[PDB]
RNA sequence: UCGAGAGGA
DNA sequence: TGCTTATCGGTAG
DNA sequence: CTACCGATAAGCAGACGATCCTCTCGA
């Protein structure tokens, strides 16, 4: 621990959080990819109040990725869907359009689509695993199961 | 008894998302399921994973099964499906002979038995499926 | 072990026409879709036939060797869990009486 | 999530999407054939599986006497002789938790308090 | 043991001995005790191989 | 001593009874769920931590 | 007659074994102590090889005591024929 | 049966005492029933096909000796009973 | 065929001679499939042993 | 010395170049054995002085 | 003498 | 536990 | 834009594995 904490549970909770390595494979429920052509009208019935409150680049993807989040598993592990949302959204930005559910609801999910003005469903896949199993979450890799010792 | 260490290690491929799927004798070589099945009469896809997936309700399978199709789609008909170097000399021939005598060699060694031996190669897919979904 | 012995290996035509003459379905000629509880059937780890309740045919094939018309050497076992009977008569096998 | 096959050509079928019409139809590479989707959902991976845990459970389950039996009762019929197993998906991190299958009913139930 | 039924994670179908040297092992305490002990004297034909060349 | 070896059982008794409630509450879905380690692998551990507790 | 079965280890799978005759059987000092035992087992000794039925209670005795004794009784002496 | 045969000498009736002692090899004769036939086809290259078809030896000709396994199905000791088993030499 | 056949006894009596005296399930040829732990001589130091 | 048939010379140096390097090393390369028949390998000066009783 | 096996603290 | 050898993609000429 | 300088992977065999001591059995 930092030399000025002798010994504080909590400090030592901040620390274990801020070095354990963690992905989206660690979190994420199912991977799902849908058709839905049209960015403001979406098939799903549950994907309908996040759709209204995101619209406030240039041209969209007719590709949808969704993807089913565990509430335990985030919440175990301290996680919200405000950082995870900025966290795929600063690996691409401008490369791709990423929406997300907001934290009280029920149904945790991740909307995907690419922006490049099909053959996208093949290239897609390709995509996901990157997500799941290259882009880090927290803390430094190569890192494992992290323990807190008296 | 007949020695003969004749294994065919079916070896399934990929850990992310490469899931594509064994090694015969006497060949250097790995060669795709989906070639096998249509070195042996059965053509059509559908008939294919019929041997694979007994519960065509249950999607799990499929998806695994999915990649290993396009990955020897080129080969269609069994006369495509044969030729198969294996090896050079002229061979569609050598291979044919292959499968008849040592491929398979247990349940029969004759010739047409080309459906009790895909039955087998069918099922020996399905269990290593099996422990790849951990059920 | 004291009571354990090894199998030297019968013959697996004879209970081949046991099964066949009780309900085998021909491997050259199955239907995956038609038959649902498909209970597939295995002679020495290599598959012949498929019948379609083994609840019966193992109460059969059971006493047939206690009867002493297949050989007590040969085994035989039934996984529900799977949807499985193999049979062996296989040399090298270890047995033990009970 | 069910996958459809060619009726000519019973071979693998492809999604194409209608760059017009906007729409997802799916079609063959052997032949030319198509079809409109069923259903607008394509691939799913599902890394989480609660599937599988009640897998091969054959109406002869009380044939085999390897089983554990209990004396605990259904919720419709409430039948007292039953027969039970752990979780039928083996994985490394999976729990213990019982899965009741009864003998004269063919009714399953769970002993889950989460 | 096929005298023991499927999923029992019980101490005694799991290598447990409840009984006594004096009182004597039953014969399922008995393989599992020989299996405790079968791997014992393996653990030492092989480490004993490994230091003769870790010595030199 | 008499006594003694009664008392020796009795500790060997209450201790199954400990491994029952921890094995139910496993049955339940309830569990500690400890850091890092697997849900089965926290059972293990305070299982024979139990065993060997009456042991020593 | 069909009273004792021969059960191979592949076999060994499908069927539950009843160790005591007795202990095993109605409902219910000495050593410590659902009812569908398809077989029963004939003594406990049966488990034991040749060497290992000559030692002399080896349930009391440490595995690997009986271990090194199993191989110890091939080296003795007394007599192995009479011609 | 194990018989094994000397030099300048008739086919001696080897039993397990005996080639224990006489430092001999325990092997029983073994005889196959041959069939010679010929056979033959009397053509010209094209045509060809068929034949249209065409030695009874030594009685039983010989092919080699088995060492044979004390005490089973083909030996002396399966038949032998404890008051006869002294006479041979041989531990009961 | 007799006159060749006495030789032919003679590679099939020492064929099996050779191997259930030395341990080896091979040919004379020696190295292939070089078992040895096959024709292992029989113990007589106890009855039980 | 006598009439050089070129490529009948080159398939005996070949053995004199295998007769030299199996003296020396007969354990010896990726392909090539050697033996002194009876089926049994030649003992060449590598092999007389390897280690693990041998020479050193 | 070479090579193979068995056994010992 | 090493070594060996092509393929690769990148800065500057 | 091409030629070059080093980057990571493809392909890929090597030789070692308790110390001493007892005895038989061949070919």
């Amino acid at each position: 621990l930092e030399p000025g904490h002798a010994a504080d549970q909590e400090q030592a909770k901040l620390i274990r959080s801020a070095i354990e390595h963690t992905t989206l494979k660690s979190v994420t429920i199912a991977s799902e990819i849908y058709y839905d052509p049209d960015p403001r009208s979406t098939v799903i019935p549950e994907d309908e109040e996040i759709i209204q409150l995101h619209f406030s680049f240039d041209q969209q993807s007719p590709w949808l990725l969704r993807l089913e989040l565990d509430r335990a598993a985030m919440n175990d592990k301290d996680l919200t869907m405000g950082q995870v949302g900025e966290r795929i959204k600063q690996t691409f930005k401008n490369d791709l359009f990423v929406i997300w559910s907001e934290d009280n609801d029920e149904k945790l999910i991740i909307r995907c689509r690419v922006v490049r003005p099909a053959e996208e469903d093949h290239m897609l896949k390709k995509i996901e695993n990157t997500m799941l199993e290259n882009i880090t979450l927290r803390g430094v890799e190569n890192i494992e199961r992290v323990v807190m010792m008296k | 008894k007949g020695r003969f260490i004749s294994t065919l290690q079916v070896k399934l491929y990929g850990r992310s998302s490469a899931r594509t799927i064994a090694t015969l004798p006497y060949i250097k070589q790995d060669i795709p399921i989906v070639i096998i099945f249509r070195a042996l009469g059965i053509i059509p896809d559908g008939e294919i994973l019929e041997h694979i997936c007994y519960d065509v309700n249950d999607w799990q399978m499929l998806e695994m099964l999915k990649p290993c199709v396009e990955d020897g789609f080129v080969i269609q008909d069994r006369e495509t499906a044969l030729d198969f170097i294996g090896r050079l000399g002229i061979r569609i021939q050598y291979a044919k002979d292959i499968l008849q005598k040592e491929f398979l060699p247990h349940i029969t060694q004759l010739e047409g038995f080309e459906s009790r031996k895909a039955f087998f190669l069918g099922y020996m897919i399905n269990r290593l499926l099996l422990c790849a979904l951990d059920r | 072990s004291l009571m354990s012995c090894i199998s030297v290996g019968t013959d697996p035509m004879p209970i081949i026409t046991f099964l066949s003459e009780w309900g085998m379905e021909p491997l050259e000629d199955y239907v995956p879709h038609q038959s649902p509880d498909a209970t597939r059937v295995f002679v020495n780890g290599v598959w012949h036939g498929v019948h379609r309740n083994p609840a019966r045919l193992m109460e059969t094939l059971r006493t047939l060797r206690r009867k002493g018309d297949i050989n007590p050497e040969v085994s035989m076992i039934r996984d529900i869990r799977e949807k499985e009977l193999k049979i062996f008569t296989d040399a090298g096998r270890v047995y033990r009486p009970l | 999530t069910t996958f459809r096959f060619c009726r000519d050509c019973n071979n693998m079928l492809y999604p194409r999407e209608d760059k017009e019409n906007n729409r997802l139809l799916f079609e063959c590479r052997t032949c030319s054939y198509v079809e409109e989707a069923g259903s607008p959902l394509v691939y799913r991976h599902e890394l989480i599986t609660n599937i599988g845990e009640t897998a091969g459970v054959v109406q002869d389950i009380g044939s085999d006497p390897t089983l554990p039996r209990s004396d605990r009762e259904c919720p419709k019929c409430h039948s007292r002789e039953n027969v039970f197993f752990q979780s039928q998906q083996r994985r490394k991190d999976t729990s213990m938790v019982l899965f009741f299958v009864c003998l004269s009913c063919s009714h399953i139930f769970t002993s889950d308090q989460k | 043991l096929p005298h023991f039924s499927k999923d029992d994670y019980s101490p005694e179908s799991k290598g447990f001995v409840e009984n006594s040297y004096l009182r004597g092992l039953t014969p399922q305490e008995f393989f599992f005790h020989a299996m405790g002990g079968r791997e014992g004297l393996i653990d030492t034909a092989v480490k004993t191989a490994e230091t003769g060349y870790i010595q030199r | 001593d008499g006594p003694t070896m009664r008392e020796i059982t009795e500790t060997i008794a209450e201790a199954k009874k400990k491994v029952l409630d921890v094995t139910k509450e496993a049955q339940a879905n309830l569990l500690t769920a400890k850091h890092g380690m697997t849900l089965r692998e926290s059972f293990e551990d305070n299982v024979v931590r139990f065993l060997n507790e009456a042991r020593d | 007659e069909g009273l004792v079965e021969y059960i191979d280890a592949e076999e060994e799978e499908s069927i539950l074994i009843a160790m005591q005759p007795e202990d095993l059987e109605p409902a219910e000092a000495k050593r410590i102590r659902a009812t569908t035992f398809t077989h029963c087992e004939i003594h406990p000794s049966m488990i034991l090889g040749v060497a290992a039925s000559i030692i002399p209670f080896p349930d009391h005795n440490q595995s690997p005591r009986n271990t090194y004794q199993s191989a110890m009784g091939k080296q003795a002496m007394g007599v192995f024929l009479t011609n | 049966k194990p018989m094994v045969n000397e030099s300048d000498g008739v086919t001696h009736a080897l039993y397990p005492q005996e080639a224990r002692l006489r430092n001999l090899t325990y092997s029983s004769g073994l005889f196959v029933d041959v069939k010679k036939r010929t056979y033959e086809a009397i053509d010209v290259p094209g045509r060809e096909l068929k034949y249209e078809l065409i030695d009874s030896e030594s009685g039983k000709v010989f092919i080699g000796r088995l060492p044979i396994m004390l005490r089973s199905k083909n030996c002396y000791l399966s038949e032998a009973t404890e008051s006869d088993l002294y006479k041979l030499k041989e531990c009961p | 065929f007799n006159m060749k056949l006495a030789i032919n006894a003679k590679t099939i009596t020492s064929g099996l001679k050779y191997a259930l005296a030395t341990g080896n399930w091979g040919e004379q040829k020696k190295a292939m499939s070089s078992r040895a732990g096959v024709s292992q001589v029989l113990n007589r130091y106890t009855y039980s042993s | 010395h006598n009439g050089a048939p070129h490529h009948a010379i080159e398939e005996a140096e070949s053995l004199l170049q295998f007769h030299v390097a199996t003296y020396m090393d007969n354990d010896i390369a990726g392909q090539p054995q050697a033996l002194q028949k009876s089926g049994r390998p030649v003992k060449s000066i590598r092999a007389r002085l390897k280690g693990k009783e041998g020479r050193i």
